[PDB]
C-alpha cells in the first residue's frame, strides 16, 4: 500500500509533460468518486500555488506519490473517463516500458 | 561540484538570484532527475522569489556537474538566454 | 548581462503611467513572437490579480525585469508594433535621457 | 522613521487596514521608490485585503520618514482622504 | 474617520433592495465627480462578476464602505442626481432614523 | 447551531453544493445579518461555483440557529424549493 520507487521515478521523469498537458477541470468529481484522493487533499491541490491549472497539476502529481502502489493505474483511469486519452496512453506506455526494462 | 563550474556560479550568483523564477526551473531539473520532491518542497516554501532562487542555488552548489548542466539547460529552455550564456563558459567536461 | 538598474529604475518610476496607458490586448501575441516570454509565462501573467488590464499590465512590467539586458528595448519595440506610439516614445525618451545623464 | 510618525501610524493601523486596498497604494509607493518589488510580492501573497494592508504597514514601520510621507501621499492620491487626514498630524516636519 | 458602523450596517441590511433597485447605468460619472472613487476603481467595479447590473451594484456597495466617513450620504446624493429620488429618499430617511436612536 | 440542524445540513451537503449559486443566497443572508463582508469576501474569493458553495456551508456550520433559518429562507426565496424542503426537517424548534 505504498508507491514503488519506479512509479515515483516516472512521475518525476515526465513532470514537465504532465504539468503541460494535465486537465484538472472535469477531474475533481471523478477523483473523489474513484477514491484516489481524500477531500482534504483535493482541497489543498486546488489551492496550491496561485490556483493556476499548471501548479494545481504540479501539486496533484506531487501528492500522487503518497497514495499507494495502485495510484498510477487509478489516476490513468481517471484521465481516461474524463476524455484525456493521449495523456493516458502516454503514461500507460511509458510505465509498462519502464516495468519491462528493469529485469 | 567542480572548479570553475561552481566558481562561475559564485561569479554570477547575484543576477541568477534576482532574475530566475524557481517554479519554471525546478520543473526541468525534476524532469531531468537532478532534483527531488523534498528539495523542491524546501525551495517552494520561501516568502519571496529571490529567496527561492537563493535557496535553489545553495542546493545547486552542493550538487555535481551534470546538475550544473541541467540548470543551464533549464535556463536556456525557459528563455533566460543572457544568463545561460553567462553560464556557458563554466561547463566542465567531466 | 542581466537587466541594468537604470532600466529597472525606469520601469519602477513610471509604474503608474504604464499600468494606466498600456494596452496589453494585442500585445500578447507580439510579446511571444519576439520571444520576450514563453507561452505559459504569458498565460500566467494574464491571470494575475483580477485579470483586469491594469493588473495584467502590472505583472507584465514586473516580470519584464527578469527577461534580460535588452528586455526593455525589446518591450518598447513591442509597444511600437501594436501601435502604442505615444507610450513607446515616452519610454525611449526617458531611457535615452537616463543613460546619457549618468553619472 | 521618527517616533511621532511611527506612533501615529500604529495608532491608526487598524483604521487603515479596514479600508485601504494595497493594489492602488503600492503603485504610488513603488513609483516614489520607497517600496521594493520583493516587499510588494510579500504583501501580494497575503489572502485578504485586511492581511495585505497589515503586511504593507508592517513593511513601512521599519522604514524612514520619507517612506511614511510616500504612504501618506499615496493615500491622498487614491481618494482615501480621511485616513490621510488621520496620518497627517504625525508627518515629520522639515527644519 | 472611516465609515461608522451604523452606515456599514445600513448598507449591509438593505443590501438586497440595493442590488435590486439601483440603476448603475448613469451613476459612474456622478460617482467620479463627487470623489467617491477614481476612474480605474470604476473600471474595477464595472468588470466585477459577470458584468450584469446586479453584480456591478453589489461590488459598488461593497467597495463603498472603504471610501471614508461621509461616503454614504455622498452616495445618496448621487442617487438624487440620476433621478433615483425614491431609493435615495428611502436610504436617507432610514439613515436619519438610525442616527436618532442609541443605544 | 443545534446538532440536529447541523446533521441536516451535513445530510444534504453534496446535494446543496451541486445546485447552489452563492451570490443571491449571500445577498439574502447579509441582508438578514448573519453574514459579514469579510466572510462574503472569503467565499466569493473562490474561482469555481462548487468551491464557493462548499466554503459557504462550511461557514454556516459554525454559526447558530437563526443563521440556519436565514439560509433556509434564502433557498426558499430564490427558487430552490426542493433543497429548502430538504432542510425543512432540520429547522430548530422555536423558543
Amino acid at each position: 500500500a505504498s508507491m514503488d520507487e519506479a512509479d515515483r521515478r516516472l512521475l518525476r521523469r515526465c513532470r514537465l509533460r504532465l504539468v503541460e498537458e494535465l486537465q484538472v477541470d472535469q477531474l475533481w468529481d471523478v477523483l473523489l468518486s474513484r477514491e484516489l484522493f481524500r477531500p482534504h487533499m483535493i482541497e489543498d491541490i486546488q489551492r496550491a500555488g496561485s490556483g493556476s491549472r499548471r501548479d494545481q497539476a504540479r501539486q496533484l502529481i506531487i501528492d500522487l506519490e503518497t497514495r499507494g502502489s495502485q495510484a498510477l493505474p487509478l489516476f490513468i483511469s481517471c484521465l481516461e473517463d474524463t476524455g484525456q486519452d493521449m495523456l493516458a496512453s502516454f503514461l500507460r506506455t511509458n510505465r509498462q516500458a519502464a516495468k519491462l526494462s528493469k529485469p | 561540484m567542480d572548479a570553475k563550474a561552481r566558481n562561475c556560479l559564485l561569479q554570477h550568483r547575484e543576477a541568477l538570484e534576482k532574475d530566475i523564477k524557481t517554479s519554471y526551473i525546478m520543473d526541468h531539473m525534476i524532469s531531468d532527475g537532478f532534483l527531488t520532491i523534498s528539495e523542491e518542497e524546501k525551495v517552494r516554501n520561501e516568502p519571496t522569489q529571490q529567496q527561492r532562487a537563493a535557496m535553489l542555488i545553495k542546493m545547486i552548489l552542493k550538487k555535481d556537474n551534470d546538475s550544473y548542466v541541467s540548470f543551464y539547460n533549464a535556463l536556456l529552455h525557459e528563455g533566460y538566454k543572457d544568463l545561460a550564456a553567462l553560464l556557458h563558459d563554466g561547463i566542465p567536461v567531466v
